[PDB]
């Protein structure tokens, strides 16, 4: 994550993050459903930070240290490159319609009005289609590779010594490969639960709940999906064991 | 420092986010109640043991049979938990969470968790639950469940009162340090 977005979202709310005298102008309604819209925004800026620290600094770092199969490395870190370029991409049209809405003169007041019609656009078409596939095969390789994992740290010191190293410090505390193997995969079922929440505070607008109406039915959809596309594979597991 | 994990289950309507939020956070939810939980990394000292306890939540994963069973991978412990302005959520525990915890999860400690047990005193609580011939889980049907299910040990808090999270937590890390 960058300086300037960590600060942006280091409070707790987003009724902590504006400033007092701006946040005293608005009603009981909005404060509440901004709160929500910040959750989400805070927790996907978050969710592109884990996959970071998968990409960078261990499936890089372990390309760089360690001289193990480069198939090893796509075993223990599978479609994180994809993966990594579609919550980018959402982060980022996340952060530009909040800093669109910021006040002038100002770089932490804002409310966002419109949330249904990025979140209509990012769970459907091309880019639906690309996140269900995604997911599908992350999925249904997350197992082999905490298995891979453990494989690994359980019979090779050199990997051992890398994984005391990289993960020494403080900050990654949640953040060891497993915790953030199953922190991504845990990521697409928290989106209807924000998403329920925000258009429970925004009947304002009647354009507005009906987009959250349909982002929310299309991010179900979505989960359906890959749900129903999921086979959990075994390293080695032999050709008898899967067609029976 | 030992590395264990936990994981809760349980119907929605249990409180099991607020749990975790209220059990991980040295403050309390003064101004805002987070929707969802990411992980937290908890450092526990139960009976002289220091134990690093990952707590894990499955809110959200309910509906997805496939996605759900993903988080139970290495688990050291389980909460089982139910609301006790909620009869249903405790009816459902030996017919839909006991069967797959069991099934994923063999030998793992369960701890049957009864979650809001500041409103078994409650009158709008009571109200609304004889509208459908109900009336709050009682402390001996609770048992008497954790009993039934085999679970390890059964237990009561309130995350809005705080009162018995942090006795819910350290028992589980003498669950998951077990044989
Ligand atoms: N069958 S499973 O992949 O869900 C699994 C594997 C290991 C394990 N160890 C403790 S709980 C648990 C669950």
């Amino acid at each position: 994550s960058m300086e300037m977005d960590e600060k942006d979202f280091a409070a707790d709310s987003w009724s902590l993050a504006v400033d007092s005298s701006f946040l005293q102008q608005h009603k009981k309604e909005v404060m509440k459903q901004q709160d929500v819209i910040y959750e989400l925004i805070q927790t996907e800026l978050h969710h592109v930070r884990t996959l970071k620290i998968m990409t960078r600094l261990f499936r890089t770092g372990m390309l760089e240290e360690l001289h193990l199969e480069p198939g090893v490395v796509q075993g223990l870190f599978p479609c994180v490159d994809e993966l990594s370029d579609i919550h980018t991409r959402f982060l980022s049209q996340l952060l530009e319609r909040r800093r669109q809405a910021l006040c002038p003169g100002s770089t932490r007041n804002f409310v966002i009005h419109r949330l249904g019609d990025l979140l209509i656009s990012q769970f459907s078409g091309p880019s639906a289609e690309q996140m269900c596939k995604t997911y599908s095969e992350f999925c249904s390789r997350h197992s082999k590779a905490l298995k891979l994992y453990k494989e690994l740290y359980a019979r090779d010191k050199r990997f051992q010594q890398f994984i005391r190293k990289v993960t020494r410090p403080a900050v990654l505390k949640r953040h060891g490969v497993q915790e953030c193997i199953l922190l991504v995969t845990q990521r697409i079922t928290k989106y209807p639960l924000l998403i329920s929440r925000i258009l429970q505070h925004s009947h304002g607008i009647e354009e507005e709940r009906q987009d959250l109406t349909t982002a929310l039915g299309l991010v179900k959809e979505l989960l359906s999906n890959v749900d129903e596309g999921i086979y959990q594979l075994e390293k080695g597991a032999r050709l008898q064991e899967i067609y029976n | 420092a030992i590395r264990k994990k936990l994981v809760i289950v349980g119907d929605g309507a249990c409180g099991k986010t607020c749990l975790l939020i209220v059990f991980s956070k040295d403050q309390f939810p003064e101004v805002y109640v987070p929707t969802v939980f990411e992980n937290y990394v908890a450092d526990i000292e139960v009976d002289g043991k220091q134990v690093e306890l990952a707590l894990w939540d499955t809110a959200g994963q309910e509906d997805y049979d496939r996605l759900r069973p993903l988080s139970y991978p290495d688990t050291d412990v389980i909460l089982m938990c139910f609301s006790i302005d909620s009869p249903d959520s405790l009816e459902n525990i030996p017919e839909k969470w006991t069967p797959e915890v069991k099934h994923f999860c063999p030998n793992v400690p369960i701890i049957l968790v009864g979650n809001k047990k500041d409103l078994r005193n409650d009158e709008h609580t009571r109200r609304e639950l004889a509208k459908m011939k109900q009336e709050p889980v009682k402390p001996e049907e609770g048992r008497d469940m954790a009993n039934r299910i085999g679970a390890f040990g059964y237990m009561e808090c309130s995350a809005k009162t705080k009162d018995g999270v942090r006795e819910v937590f350290e028992m589980a890390t003498r669950a998951a340090l077990q044989a």
